[PDB]
C-alpha cells in the first residue's frame, strides 16, 4: 500500500536533476523492491535511504514507524524471561 | 493478539486515513494544474494516465 | 561476504554522477573498507550512508539488521539483571 501511494501520489514524483530543472525528468524512488525495504528498514530499526516526501506516503512512514516502535519494545521487555533454560523433561511421567 | 492487539488497529486505521489525504493530494494537484492547462474532471484522468503506466516517464 | 557479493552483483555497479555521464562512469562503492564500515554501524546500532542497492546485497544487509537487532535486545534485556546486584545472601537468616 506504500507502492500504490507512491505510484498514485502527485508529488513523488520528483526531479533529482540537481543543476536547474528544465523538464522530462521526474520519477519516483519507490520501486516496488523498494517498497519492502523501506517496510523491513524501518522494522529492523536500521532506517533506509529512502525517506518519503509527499504527505500521503508521510503518514504511511509515520504509522508504519509508531507500528514497529511498539512491536520492538514489546519484544525486549518479555525478553529478560524467556532467556532462561529448561532441563530435560524425564523420559517418564507415570506408571504408564 | 489478546493484548498487542491495537497496534495493528491503528495500523489499520493509519492506512485508512492515509489514502484519503492521497485523493486529497490527488485533487488539490487536479485543480490546480486545470487553472489553464485542461479542464475539472479530464485532467484528474489524464493522471490516471500517468500513474497507470507500468515504466519512468517526465 | 557483502564485499563478495557487491563485486559479484551486476547491479551494485552504478554511476553515481547526477548529471547526464553519457559514456561510462560506473563505480561500486561498496571497498573493504566500506564493507566492514556497514557491519559495525548497523551492530552499533547507529546505520551507515551506505546502503545496499542489488538485491543481491539487501538480504546481507536485511540479515545483519535482523541479527543485530536480536544481539542488542538479549543485552539490554539481560544486562537489567547484572546492574541489579542481588546482594549477599549467606544461607542463614533466623533460628528456623
Ligand atoms: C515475497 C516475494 C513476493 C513476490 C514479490 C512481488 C512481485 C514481484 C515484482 C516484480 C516486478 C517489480 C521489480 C522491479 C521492476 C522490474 C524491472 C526489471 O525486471 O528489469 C526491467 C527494466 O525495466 C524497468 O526497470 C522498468 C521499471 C518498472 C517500474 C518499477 C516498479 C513497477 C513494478 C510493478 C509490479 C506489479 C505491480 C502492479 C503493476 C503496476 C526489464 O524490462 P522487462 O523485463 O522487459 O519488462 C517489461 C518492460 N517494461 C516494464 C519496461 C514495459
Ligand atoms: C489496508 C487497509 C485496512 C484493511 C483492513 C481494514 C480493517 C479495519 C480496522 C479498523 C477500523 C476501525 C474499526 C475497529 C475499531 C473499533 C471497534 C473495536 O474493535 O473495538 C475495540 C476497541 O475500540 C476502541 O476503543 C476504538 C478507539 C479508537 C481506536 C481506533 C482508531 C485509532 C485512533 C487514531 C489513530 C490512527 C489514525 C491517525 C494516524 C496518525 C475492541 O476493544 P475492547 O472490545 O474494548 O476490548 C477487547 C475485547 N475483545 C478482545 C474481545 C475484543
Ligand atoms: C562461512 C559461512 C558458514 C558456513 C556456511 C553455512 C552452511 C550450513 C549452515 C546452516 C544450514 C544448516 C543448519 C543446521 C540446522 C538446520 C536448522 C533446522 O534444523 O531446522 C530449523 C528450521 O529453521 C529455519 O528454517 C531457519 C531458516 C529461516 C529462513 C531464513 C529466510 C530469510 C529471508 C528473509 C530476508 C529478507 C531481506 C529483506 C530485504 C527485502 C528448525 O529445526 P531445529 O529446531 O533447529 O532442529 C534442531 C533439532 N531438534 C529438533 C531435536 C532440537
Ligand atoms: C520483531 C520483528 C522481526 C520479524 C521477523 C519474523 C520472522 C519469522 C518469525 C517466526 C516464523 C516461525 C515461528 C515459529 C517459532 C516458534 C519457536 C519454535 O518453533 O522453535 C522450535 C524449533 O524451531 C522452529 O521450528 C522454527 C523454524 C523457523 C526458525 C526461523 C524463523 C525466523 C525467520 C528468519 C528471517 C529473519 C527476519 C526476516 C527479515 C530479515 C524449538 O522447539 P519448541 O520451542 O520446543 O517447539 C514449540 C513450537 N511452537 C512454539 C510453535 C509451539
Ligand atoms: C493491518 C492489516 C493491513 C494487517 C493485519 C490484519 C488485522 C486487521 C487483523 C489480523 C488479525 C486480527 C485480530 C485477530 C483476533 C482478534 C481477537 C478478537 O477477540 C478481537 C479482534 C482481533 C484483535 C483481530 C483484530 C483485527 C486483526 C488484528
Ligand atoms: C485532507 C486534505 C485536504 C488536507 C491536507 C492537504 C494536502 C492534501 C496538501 C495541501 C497543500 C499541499 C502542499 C502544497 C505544496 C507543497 C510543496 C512541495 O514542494 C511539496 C509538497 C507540498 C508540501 C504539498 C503537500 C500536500 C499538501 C499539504
Amino acid at each position: 500500500v506504500l507502492f500504490v501511494i507512491a505510484r498514485f501520489s502527485p508529488y513523488e514524483w520528483y526531479n533529482p536533476h540537481p543543476c536547474n530543472p528544465d523538464s522530462d525528468v521526474v520519477e519516483n524512488n519507490f520501486t516496488l523492491l523498494n517498497s519492502f525495504w523501506f517496510g523491513v528498514g524501518a522494522l529492523m530499526q536500521q532506517g533506509s535511504e529512502l525517506m518519503p516526501k509527499a504527505l500521503s506516503t508521510r503518514i504511511v512512514g509515520g504509522i508504519w514507524w509508531f507500528f514497529t516502535l511498539i512491536i520492538i519494545s514489546s519484544y525486549t521487555a518479555n525478553l529478560a524471561a524467556f532467556l532462561t533454560v529448561e532441563r530435560m523433561e524425564s523420559p517418564i511421567d507415570s506408571a504408564d | 493478539v489478546q493484548n498487542i492487539g491495537g497496534i495493528f488497529i491503528v495500523l489499520a486505521a493509519g492506512l485508512v486515513l492515509s489514502v484519503f489525504v492521497a485523493v486529497g493530494e490527488f485533487l488539490y494537484k487536479s485543480k490546480k494544474n486545470a487553472q489553464l492547462e485542461k479542464r475539472s474532471f479530464c485532467s484528474a484522468m489524464v493522471e490516471e494516465l500517468r500513474m497507470s503506466l507500468k515504466c519512468q516517464r517526465r
